[PDB]
């Protein structure tokens, strides 16, 4: 029945307000959490409280937190358009940051917090009839995203056993890189995380920034620009788990229905249409698009791996014969290949709101949209670039130094490594 | 990590120190009376790094003002910003160094340290939270080598936790024709390899190059040499002193910056090299600057970039600008120049677009280099050092001082070592 | 007034999610109009028609939707059951209180809770004997809500 959200380090926190921007205007709420007779969704029925708390007002609070070891990205949300949305005890801050060190945010640093951010948890865990699990915003290259994550990660297992614990994690890019180290704390919160998450998302920072260039025409983007388009995406995963939808509902039907083998974990996500306000796409149209690598959340191609599982959530004007006769032309005229033991099964999703932009963003008003999710072979690639970045510094100790200063014994880097070894030989062998 | 202490010591830390406050306190928009007089928000938005909200709409620089020579004290008071230093942290001498490390950094120099600490530990209890340390100095002289690096050496073991970065000034027999200097340098470089997190190169040889050479300044002063450290240390502490993402803090910067403790010695750069003033001319695009960037005889260490690889490459671009521009000529240099750069370190070049531009310029470029052709610089000290050594010429005078002719034989051991270092990784391939 | 006469000739098109959008529509607005084909959109081919037409037929109040919302607890779709709970909740209908009590014995939480809900909105008097007489002679979670719903009323 309920599900809260941890938003982790400055990319976490800042993909938070953005996802809560929209969450509150998909269901109809004002940045102060009422939700007043003219601005009421209108469609009765709304489960929307998996993610929204009742104050006796009339006042609806996110069930979010959210953590930086640094006040500087939370000072903006408590300053921000929604400092009247969340409550003061939700917004966590440090003093000193993790300074893009992975055993500063695990460690150091990390193991000062952890026990204030458990309570805080608590105090929203203690206001859910029937919590289901948690739904994790951070980075991988920045300590904090990287170290406090996988900390946190691990004290929920124990405090919170039979908990799903549902990730979206800003996977690095050249581009928008803060720093050098980023495939080392990549590597290490993939292995200590690995362990305790139940499903990932990754968001490719290249792959958004290729996205904005190309669909967007943003010339240089900015942390803005990628972020109203991370919560596009994401508003779209996490559609299922606040509406009265029948696919993915809880936390549970999206781990049985996407995730086949435990550590093969992570889901592509592709979404279409992504169109800058500068013309309509039709259902055959999007769900073809889906099947692009163009429009992937993460750089990888799909034909040079097996798929395990394949959802199609459509929102919007998407009338069900037209899904059906998309669905059909996809499963006769593609190379679709799935592994043996699973059936070439495509579930399909239909929730008839229209889509909702961002005022004053870069995306246009579309008539439907489609949020398509593969657990494919093909994410073994997007390993493979940071596992090669990881093993050219580490051969030479570079950096190494840093991070044994910090709490970190070096042979956690190897034990790391070996980690993302034996899954990348698990991605190659379930792919046969 | 908010607040950033600073210490000037000696002739050449206390004049090339009192030119970086002049020049942030005018970005800032801070007055010689300490109050703010600017426009931009951007100029108070990290403010609380450099300096003191004493008072009310008073700002003060965090500045510990340390010299064995008590002329230095009138010198900076009587100057264009020496009002705004608290009067009590000036910590000067009645006596001098004479150019001796042993004096600095045992007899003269150790009698007023521990006063010097207490200033020092005054400034670090009004900090929120202390990223930490900048020491402004000469190696090449007395009070701000030896005493420079008993204040380094003191505050490591005091404040371990925190950051301790320098502007250390190289000799050059161009500049001071001073004998014992390479001694100077050597014990002090010994110092700086141990007790410094990230130290800044600034070479007199290459400043007199640059001004004689390029500028065609005749017979330069010091300054004139100041107004390019003024500009590097102005560019370099630009992330730290605007809101910015890329190396924000002390710590952020180490951490892309140093793959080894050791190798922490940074070949700073400037573009454009105006001549103090000269006329304001030519408006530079991002490609001119870029350029500049990689020259050789824009750096302020005497080193030829192309002579070493690159390991970490900091560049930072002030100014009214295009970000597609910037983007666009720092992946050329580096594709049209790999061989340059280590292989096994990647994304190792990171950039920073700053939007203030510095006084007198529309737009410009610092660069940080971690190349390993900085050796260059310290074979030339060792060279100055080994024949006099050798010999065991003027030993005598350090050796008096309560001082060991080993300290001697250590300092030398220490830095021909770190030489090494710089070639292994020079020649050390990914395969 | 102008614009309820297009949203019922929309609750007829061909075209699922314009039917849907016509429902949610009647709903926000809510005229009497409205009741006729929004009894009708409770018997939609598809769920999402259904559990919304039931909404609207909750909100607007008219007593002609107490009877097809009756027979709407016994819908196939979980989230329609649910909805049309609520709806016959809103209205207060004594006509509803037993088979909102059959409701009670339902596979889904939602609408279990949303039955529960329902008679406590209602709470007339025969609700109270219905309550009585199932705190007694009842079983497990329909015995839970009668004996709540006593203690919550002195
Ligand atoms: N898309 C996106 N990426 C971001 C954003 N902020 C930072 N990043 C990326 O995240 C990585 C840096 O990690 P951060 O989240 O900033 O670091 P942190 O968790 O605050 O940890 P510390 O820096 O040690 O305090 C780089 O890849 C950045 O480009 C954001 O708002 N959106
Ligand atoms: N660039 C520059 N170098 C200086 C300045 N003053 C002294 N030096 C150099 O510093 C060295 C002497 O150190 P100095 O500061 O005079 O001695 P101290 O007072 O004992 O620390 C020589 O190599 C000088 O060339 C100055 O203002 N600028
Ligand atoms: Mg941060």
């Amino acid at each position: 029945r309920e599900c809260i959200s941890i938003h982790v380090g400055q990319a976490g926190v800042q993909i938070g307000n953005a996802c809560w921007e929209l969450y509150c205007l998909e269901h109809g709420i004002q940045p102060d959490g009422q939700m007043p007779s003219d601005k009421t969704i209108g469609g009765g029925d709304d489960s929307f409280n998996t993610f929204f708390s009742e104050t006796g007002a009339g006042k609806h609070v996110p069930r979010a937190v959210f953590v930086d070891l640094e006040p500087t990205v939370i000072d903006e949300v408590r300053t921000g358009t929604y400092r009247q949305l969340f409550h003061p005890e939700q917004l966590i801050t440090g003093k000193e940051d993790a300074a893009n060190n992975y055993a500063r945010g695990h460690y150091t640093i990390g193991k000062e917090i952890i026990d204030l951010v458990l309570d805080r948890i608590r105090k929203l865990a203690d206001q859910c009839t029937g919590l289901q699990g948690f739904l994790v915003f951070h980075s991988f290259g920045g300590g904090t995203g990287s170290g406090f994550t996988s900390l946190l990660m691990e004290r929920l297992s124990v405090d919170y056993g039979k908990k799903s614990k549902l990730e979206f994690s800003i996977y690095p890019a050249p581009q928008v890189s803060t720093a050098v180290v980023e495939p080392y704390n990549s590597i290490l919160t993939t292995h200590t995380t690995l362990e305790h998450s139940d499903c990932a998302f990754m968001v490719d920072n290249e792959a958004i920034y290729d996205i904005c260039r190309r669909n967007l025409d943003i010339e240089r983007p900015t942390y803005t620009n990628l972020n109203r388009l991370i919560s596009q995406i994401v508003s779209s995963i996490t559609a299922s788990l606040r509406f009265d939808g029948a696919l993915n509902v809880d936390l549970t039907e999206f781990q049985t229905n996407l995730v086949p083998y435990p550590r093969i974990h992570f889901p592509l996500a592709t979404y279409a249409p992504v169109i800058s306000a500068e013309e309509q796409l039709s259902v055959a149209e999007i769900t073809n698009a889906c099947f692009e690598p163009a429009n992937q959340m993460v750089k990888c191609d799909p034909r040079h791996g097996k798929y395990m599982a394949c959802c199609l959530l459509y929102r919007g004007d998407v009338v069900p014969k037209d899904v059906n006769a998309a669905i059909a032309t996809i499963k006769t005229k593609r190379s679709i290949q799935f592994v043996d033991w699973c059936p070439t099964g495509f579930k399909v999703g239909i929730n008839y709101q229209p889509p909702t932009v961002v005022p004053g963003g870069d995306l246009a008003k579309v008539q439907r949209a489609v949020c398509m999710l593969s657990n494919t072979t093909a994410i073994a690639e997007a390993w493979a670039r940071l596992d090669h970045k990881f093993d050219l510094m580490y051969a030479k100790r570079a950096f190494v130094h840093w991070y044994v200063g910090e709490g970190m014994e070096e042979g956690e880097f190897s034990e790391a490594r070996e980690d993302m070894a034996a899954l990348e030989k698990d991605y190659e062998e379930v792919g046969v | 990590m908010r607040e950033i202490v600073h210490i000037q010591a000696g002739q050449c830390g206390n004049q090339i120190g009192a030119k970086f406050w002049e020049v942030i306190s005018d970005e800032h928009g801070i007055d010689p009376t300490g109050s703010y007089h600017g426009d931009s928000d951007l100029q108070l938005e990290r403010i609380n790094v450099y300096y003191n909200e004493a008072t009310g709409n008073k700002y003060v620089p965090r500045a510990i003002l340390v010299d064995l020579e008590p002329g230095t004290m009138d010198s900076v008071r009587s100057g264009p910003f020496g009002q705004i230093f608290r009067p009590d942290n000036f910590v000067f001498g009645q006596s001098g160094a004479g150019n001796n490390w042993a004096k600095g950094h045992y007899t003269e120099g150790a009698e007023l340290v521990d006063s010097v600490l207490d200033v020092v530990r005054k400034e670090s209890e009004s900090c929120d939270c202390l990223q930490g340390f900048q020491l402004t100095h000469s190696l090449g002289g007395g009070t701000g080598s030896g005493m420079g690096t008993l204040l380094i050496s003191k505050i490591r073991e005091e404040y371990p936790d925190r950051i301790m970065n320098t502007f250390s000034v190289m000799p050059s027999p161009k500049v001071s024709d001073t004998v014992v200097e390479p001694y100077n340098a050597t014990l002090s470089v010994h110092q700086l390899v141990e007790n410094t997190d990230e130290t800044y190169c600034i070479d007199n040889e290459a400043l007199y190059d640059i001004c004689f050479r390029t500028l065609k300044l005749t017979t330069p002063t010091y300054g004139d040499l100041n107004h390019l450290v003024s500009a590097t240390m102005s560019g370099v502490t630009t992330c730290l002193r605007f809101p910015g993402q890329l190396n924000a803090d002390l710590r952020k910067l180490a951490v892309n910056m140093v793959p080894f403790p050791r190798l922490h010695f940074f070949m700073p750069g400037f573009a454009p090299l105006t001549s103090r003033g000269s006329q304001q001319y030519r408006a530079l695009t991002v490609p001119e600057l870029t350029q500049q960037m990689f020259d050789s005889k824009n750096m302020m260490a005497a080193c030829d970039p192309r002579h070493g690889r690159y390991l970490t490459v900091a560049a930072i671009f002030r100014g009214r600008m295009s970000m597609k521009e910037v983007d666009e000529q720092m992946l050329n240099v580096q594709n049209k120049n790999s061989s340059y750069f280590v292989e096994w370190i990647p994304n190792n070049v990171k950039t920073a677009v700053c939007d203030i531009p510095p006084r007198g310029l529309k737009m410009s470029a610092t660069f940080i280099g971690n190349s390993t052709a900085i050796q260059e610089l310290f074979k030339r000290i060792s060279e100055q050092f080994t024949a006099m050594f050798r010999r065991k010429a003027f030993l005598h005078w350090y050796t008096g001082e309560g001082m060991d002719e080993m300290e001697f034989t250590e300092a030398e051991s220490n830095m021909n070592d770190l030489v090494s270092e710089y070639q292994q990784y020079q020649d050390a391939t990914a395969d | 007034p102008e614009k309820v006469e297009m949203y019922i000739k929309n609750l007829q098109d061909d075209s699922p999610p314009v039917r849907f959008n016509a429902a949610v529509a009647l709903g926000k607005i809510g005229d009497e109009r409205a009741v006729e084909p929004l009894i009708k959109a409770l018997k939609d081919e598809d769920w999402q028609v259904r559990k919304t037409a039931a909404y609207a037929l909750g909100k607007i109040g008219d007593e002609r939707a107490v009877e097809p919302l009756i027979k709407a607890l016994k819908d196939e779709d979980r989230y329609v059951r649910s909805r049309a709970a609520l709806a016959l909740g809103k209205i207060g209908d004594e006509r509803a209180v037993e088979p909102l009590i059959k409701a009670l014995k339902d596979e889904d939480e939602y609408v279990r809770l949303s039955a529960a809900s329902a008679l406590g909105k209602i709470g007339g008097e025969r609700v109270r004997a219905a309550m009585e007489k199932l705190a007694e002679t009842g079983t497990g979670f329909a015995r839970k809500v009668a004996v709540n719903y006593l203690e919550t009323h002195k």
